[PDB]
RNA sequence: GGAGAGUUUGAUCCUGGCUCAGGACGAACGCUGGCGGCGUGCCUAAUACAUGCAAGUCGAGCGGACAGAUGGGAGCUUGCUCCCUGAUGUUAGCGGCGGACGGGUGAGUAACACGUGGGUAACCUGCCUGUAAGACUGGGAUAACUCCGGGAAACCGGGGCUAAUACCGGAUGGUUGUUUGAACCGCAUGGUUCAAACAUAAAAGGUGGCUUCGGCUACCACUUACAGAUGGACCCGCGGCGCAUUAGCUAGUUGGUGAGGUAACGGCUCACCAAGGCGACGAUGCGUAGCCGACCUGAGAGGGUGAUCGGCCACACUGGGACUGAGACACGGCCCAGACUCCUACGGGAGGCAGCAGUAGGGAAUCUUCCGCAAUGGACGAAAGUCUGACGGAGCAACGCCGCGUG
RNA sequence: ACCUAACCAGAAAGCCACGGCUAACUACGUGCCAGCAGCCGCGGUAAUACGUAGGUGGCAAGCGUUGUCCGGAAUUAUUGG
RNA sequence: AAGGAACUCGGCAAAAUGACCCCGUAACUUCGGGAGAAGGGGUGCUCUGUUAGGGUGCAAGCCCGAGAGAGCCGCAGUGAA
């Protein structure tokens, strides 16, 4: 449930603070992205010192939404704060930790590493 | 890596809990004789204060007092004590 | 209490101890509490003189020796003329 | 059997509009380490008026107390001269 | 105990800067390079760290536990094991002390931080001296030890059993607090000393040796009271720095009263009251910086640095916190949070080289992952001893100083 | 460590400077080119200044360059403008 | 719901902010402002408590009441307009 123009706070030490949307990158295409789903994205506000700086597009990848996620066994995970975690051309991220809890369902993505990355993976 | 004392350590632990235990009763039996001289009691007044006399005593001639501070503590509810009752 | 024992002094080739009565854990070279003393340990050998008009004073103030201040302090006659100080008890 | 030598430079009565505390400093003289020539210069000091009964501008100089309260430190000692008001 | 010379001019003198001769380093670089002795060697990034050692000790405190001379009985092998007693030796845990000294580094801080000089009728002091009293009567615990358990580990839990120099009642004790009677003297606070009532401890320890086997005694201990000593705590005078292109600052601030607190006065912290206080004699604010004995230089006044040795302060990955203790807000102790690394059975754990080396970075720039408690100082001991990367030494570098040589 | 005996002169000397300040001089090459330099300043076919060679001078298991501090600096002056 | 100006010439429109008390408030200036700048915290009830203190009254009596400490309950304390 995160369309074009969402603001998205972003979960690593990569150096930003808030991710803008663009264009969910699936088909011709859709508007709505739950969970575990990478989007073009922009950086509005960062931490002072990064590599990813203010107005750099660089690729991002949900893992927490106020929207459900929905497990296909009737038990349903919704956080309370939107995510990014920020991807350089392969599912390995280019953030070094990977702040608070996170969606379990990104492992049954591509992304083994960025799960490995993170604490609370429930 | 704690090389030796860890034993100090475990032995801060056990010898914090009983010290404490000490300690926290001195200072609960100082409110209670401090309560009994809260109101106009007479003879719970001088027991309650051989109470906290007792307990006061035991308890800074042994560990964490240590001598003046007791002084202080003693000589003021002795000042209390021997204002409510004469 | 304050041990009156050594401290080392001279050349890296050859110690020579000057002991000064001293605190209870001062450094080696360090701070002392009034020195009176020289005693190097050659040279020729093992010449050195005390005190013990004030050595008496602290020898009986309160104080002990080391190994080598005691054998020292009993050799020069002043551990014993000090326990005929104490021989009046 | 007297060894203690707390004594206070006599000064000048400053102001006493804190109460029971009047403080005034008095002025001595220095030696300027390079010219030579002589300078002096005032030195403020709080003085703790226990009887509250200096007068301000009266010269009454008074020996050093104990720490009696935040940087108070001379006790007073008598009102050498009085003011000469009117 | 002090030396000047060059350089403005067509020539001259003044004035005026600019440079050189001299010394010095914790130097580095260029060239070269025999030795010895004595000191010196991360000054830059308090940057992060692989690996080893840096604080242990007490069997003469404790209850074990194991082995075991020597002795005992069995079976066989004519030499062995099986089960007991036991000199003896060893240590895991309890408890006492020591980790607050020692070692390192200048990150901080422009004031009580340092140096100096007073003060404390405002403090405390384990260990050690010396004095003199005491060490009486009892209690119930608990780690060990096992039986189950939960954990990947780190580790926790629960049930049974025990002891001490563990803890905890009572008497006794003033001196340790509260009330009174005084006596003497001060620095406002008040201090010193005498008496009379209410409360406050003790390892009966251990070691030996002796004995009548009741007990005796010495030594090392335990407590209490005193003074001594060693240490730190506090307050204050004075001194040591660039800036006014920083003149405002301050509201727990200035002062009172009251209560609480700590070893202790104190807005130290709070309640209530008042409106104070600091400043051209530089407040505040920016900056920089550990300070001192001292070192280098100067004829001297002065100018510069705070290496190595020492004295004090500070800090211990960053930032708080408190416990144990006499004493820390604790460098190789804990709790929390943050950062960075390592482990992971993803539930959670582990760490602090500004100790000695040592590796990477940084940079022009700085070394051996060595020997030993023989000395001196520590620690623990009854001592024997054990630990001691302090120290005593060594290994490298012309890095400095001095001596000798290459005839 | 140091001592004693033997052995062999055998293995053990370089760095900077040579106009002035400042001890220390000539030749070849170069010809405002390459260069030096602390300042003064040299070098455009006779260079006591650039390199090279002999010699000299300083110093010595060391010698120069640079960094910083003091003095010279009476160029913060109280001494002393 | 989830996202919030992507709708649209344009935040049109709606939603939002708002009452007192207190803290606090910049650039700029014509020195008055700006400035209700900005950005924040408190409020309901019970008792202490015929509160403190005022107005009024001879007392009785009413009114007008800050400020606080304890405590209550709710998602919500200018609970609504």
């Amino acid at each position: 449930m995160i369309q074009q123009e969402t603001r998205l706070k972003v979960a690593d030490n990569s150096g930003a603070r808030e991710v803008l949307t663009i264009k969910v990158l699936g088909g011709s295409g859709r508007k709505t992205a739950n969970i575990g789903d990478v989007i073009v994205c922009t950086v509005k506000q960062a931490t002072p010192g990064g590599v990813v700086k203010k107005g750099e597009v660089v690729k991002a990848v949900i893992v927490r939404t106020k929207s459900g996620a929905r497990r296909s066994d009737g038990s349903y995970i919704s956080f309370d704060e939107n995510a990014c975690v920020i991807i350089r051309d392969d599912k390995s991220p280019r953030g070094t930790r990977i702040f608070g809890p996170v969606a379990r369902e990104l492992r049954e993505n591509n992304f083994m590493k960025i799960v490995s990355l993170a604490p609370e993976v429930i | 890596n704690i090389k030796s004392a860890i034993k100090r350590t475990k032995t801060n632990n056990e010898r914090r809990v009983h010290n404490a235990t000490i300690k926290s009763a001195m200072r609960t039996a100082i409110k209670q004789v401090e309560a009994s001289v809260a109101n106009n009691e007479a003879d719970k007044a001088k027991t309650a204060l051989t109470e906290a006399a007792k307990r006061i005593d035991k308890a800074v001639k042994t560990g964490l007092v240590h001598k003046n501070t007791a002084a202080r503590y003693k000589s003021r509810l002795a000042k209390k004590v021997n204002g409510l009752s004469a | 209490a304050v041990k009156i024992r050594l401290k080392r002094m001279g050349a890296k080739k050859s110690p020579f101890y000057r002991i000064v009565v001293a605190d209870s854990r001062s450094p080696r070279d360090g701070r002392f509490i009034e020195t009176v003393g020289t005693y190097n340990p050659v040279a020729k050998p093992a010449e050195v003189k005390i005190d013990e008009e004030l050595a008496l004073k602290w020898l009986q103030t309160g104080a002990k020796p080391s190994d080598t201040v005691r054998n020292l302090f009993s050799s020069q006659g002043i551990m014993e003329k000090f326990h005929n100080a104490k021989q009046g008890k | 059997s007297e060894r203690n030598q707390r004594k206070v430079y006599q000064g000048r009565v400053v102001s006493d509009k804190m109460d029971k505390t009047i403080t005034v400093v008095v002025e001595t003289y220095k030696k300027h380490t390079l010219y030579g020539k002589r300078v002096k210069y005032s030195k403020k000091f709080k003085a703790h008026d226990e009887n509250n009964q200096a007068k301000i501008g009266d010269i009454v100089k008074i020996m050093e107390t104990r720490p009696l309260s935040a940087t108070k430190r001379f006790r007073l000692v008598e009102v050498v001269e009085e003011a000469v008001i009117i």
